[PDB]
């Protein structure tokens, strides 16, 4: 319901280390933001979605990043792929909206845009809404990395190459993803 | 900033093609390619496409798993593989330059691909003879029909380019046999026909195929 | 979106508004692009971004994109812009999605074909097999019905048609079907014809030989 400067925000997080927005309770309308021209795509899960808000709620969580074009379909229920297991994972049971929007004419630069990382290598899963920051070096082979990095011994991060000139697929998305929480004490 | 792509491919069924893209503009640069494919009769259809500078291709849902799309930094060179190829993978193939606006830009001249089990052949060509029993407005036609040759392109011209006028070459039907099959005809002034003379000169560079038939009135 | 919607044809007078729709769910939120296409060519760019024309399109081609439609305006047609014209999208879910696709022909007054059956030649007999042609030449519109009969048996499944494009000339179009049998057959029966049915002709018309007179 201030849903302003989570779209308007000059800056957006990496994919990994994604933002997070607590909102609580107070006056949101859906009429304007679900029919807008300026997102790429507004979907809703759980909600009733060309039926907008009749819903009531007592949180809702608006979690914000960039991602490659390529990777918006995985912020989905049940998905697969790096951003959905070891960078932003929704449950399956994913009740809110997910808004994105091509972010190139901000987020790409001429000699490409190295500040937006996302996390290439992880041991397990992501669980739900899990946030992991950790950057351990990834042991991938069999003998350990006491913290170098040489052969089969990775930084767990990679930067996209964000880079004006691509295709559509490779440019920068922003997303914005919108949790309704309910729970049990409203 | 101009695309080439390799030459026309027969394929059988089961096997794989290999297909080239080269870009003229020196370097493949800070830009996108994609591949796109189009069946006869039919439309364009998205296979996949590349960051040449990225090394990782991504494809389209269908053709994952037996498409694979790579390209060689030196020569400036992208290429597209389809294996366990079928009859209906025949098509024309494209590469094509993505825009930074979600559309292709530069597209490659096509590389047409067959699949199928027959074995490359020479065209027979026969008269349509212009009818005796003939017509009013003074029109007559004659053509010649171009019969089961295999792969596709054969081209047709009358007397050596002299002819265009009335002339309709037509396309190519498929036959059950798995040959193709043409014909290509005129209308000419019925008065002409003793003593002009008209062939049709046929051309099929697949099997090395160059026919002139002369057709006539028949006794 | 993951669709895209075109009518397989508009027919357009000379010198009229073509207009070519698009339909896709929340379209006008994805940048359109158009190509046009004629035979044996690659897609041609015409119009990208919804509206914007590339350097050598001529001025006549116009876009637009709102809400579920897009739509390619071709002002003041001409025999030139006979073509295949697609519409295509970027989804974040499908990829590059290309409509249909339509074809715009130059719309013409009636004209009747021109019809012509042409028998099977000795040469080709001597292999096997007979062919038997039959020529529709320069009609409008496209929509014709050819018949095959020999010695008034209906020909059913055994014959192939073909059509040419549109002429940029005179805006007809021309057809051939050719029907094929076994030179034992061919030599079983007497009477070939093709009867034709078409607009612009008030009844069918029928051409006809006798094998052997000729």
């Amino acid at each position: 319901c201030p849903f302003g400067e989570v779209f308007n925000a000059t800056r957006f997080a990496s994919v990994y280390a994604w933002n997070r927005k607590r909102i609580s309770n107070c006056v949101a309308d859906y009429s304007v933001l679900y029919n807008s021209a300026s997102f790429s795509t507004f979907k809703c899960y759980g909600v009733s979605p060309t039926k907008l808000n009749d819903l009531c709620f007592t949180n809702v969580y608006a979690d914000s990043f960039v991602i490659r074009g390529d990777e918006v379909r995985q912020i989905a229920p049940g998905q697969t792929g790096k951003i959905a297991d070891y960078n932003y994972k929704l449950p399956d049971d994913f009740t809110g909206c997910v808004i994105a929007w091509n972010s190139n004419n901000l987020d790409s630069k001429v000699g490409g845009n190295y500040n937006y990382l996302y996390r290439l290598f992880r041991k397990s899963n992501l669980k739900p809404f899990e946030r992991d920051i950790s950057t351990e070096i990834y042991q991938a082979g069999s003998t350990p990395c006491n913290g170098v990095e040489g052969f089969n011994c990775y930084f767990p991060l990679q930067s996209y190459g964000f880079q004006p000139t691509n295709g559509v697929g490779y440019q920068p998305y922003r997303v914005v993803v919108l949790s309704f929480e309910l729970l049990h004490a409203p | 900033v101009q695309l080439q792509q390799s030459g026309a491919e027969v394929k059988k069924p089961g096997s794989s093609v290999k297909v080239s893209c080269k870009a003229s503009g020196g370097t493949f640069g800070n830009w996108s390619i994609s591949w796109v494919r189009q069946a006869p009769g039919q439309g364009l259809e998205w296979m996949g496409g590349i960051d040449p500078s990225r090394g990782e291709a991504t494809y389209a849902q269908k053709f994952q798993g037996r498409v694979t799309i790579t390209t060689d930094e030196s020569t400036s060179t992208a290429y597209m593989e389809l294996s366990s190829l079928r009859s209906e993978d025949t098509a024309v193939y494209y590469c094509a330059r993505e825009t930074e606006q979600g559309g292709m830009d530069v597209w490659g001249q096509g590389t047409t691909v067959t699949v199928s089990s027959a074995s490359t052949k020479g065209p027979s060509v026969f008269p349509l003879a212009p009818s005796s029993k003939s017509t009013s407005g003074g029109t007559a036609a004659l053509g010649c029909l171009v019969k089961d040759y295999f792969p596709e392109p054969v081209t047709v011209s009358w007397n050596s380019g002299a002819l265009t006028s009335g002339v309709h070459t037509f396309p190519a039907v498929l036959q059950s046999s798995g040959l193709y099959s043409l014909s290509s005809v005129v209308t000419v002034p019925s008065s002409s026909l003793g003593t002009q003379t008209y062939i049709c000169n046929v051309n099929h560079k697949p099997s090395n195929t160059k026919v002139d038939k002369k057709v006539e009135p028949k006794s | 979106s993951y669709e895209l919607t075109q009518p397989p044809s508009v027919s357009v007078a000379p010198g009229k508004t073509a207009r070519i729709t698009c339909g896709g769910n929340n379209i006008g939120r994805k940048s359109v692009h158009w190509y046009q296409q004629k035979p044996g060519q690659a897609p041609v760019l015409v119009v990208y971004d919804d509206s914007d024309r590339p350097s050598g399109i001529p001025e006549r081609f116009s876009g637009s994109n709102s809400g579920n439609t897009a739509t390619l305006t071709i002002s003041r047609v001409e025999a030139g812009d006979e073509a295949d014209y697609y519409c295509q999208v970027y989804d974040l879910f499908s990829d590059y999605v290309f409509g249909t696709g339509t074809k715009v022909e130059i719309k013409r007054t009636v004209a009747a074909p021109s019809v012509f059956i042409f028998p099977p030649s000795d040469e080709q007999l001597k292999s096997g097999t007979a062919s038997v042609v039959c020529l529709l030449n320069n009609f409008y519109p496209r929509e014709a019905k050819v018949q095959w009969k020999v010695d008034n048996a209906l020909q059913s499944g055994n014959s192939q048609e073909s059509v040419t494009e549109q002429d940029s000339k005179d805006s007809t179009y021309s057809l051939s079907s050719t029907l094929t049998l076994s030179k034992a057959d061919y030599e079983k029966h007497k009477v070939y014809a093709c009867e034709v049915t078409h607009q612009g002709l008030s009844s069918p018309v029928t051409k006809s030989f006798n094998r052997g007179e000729c």
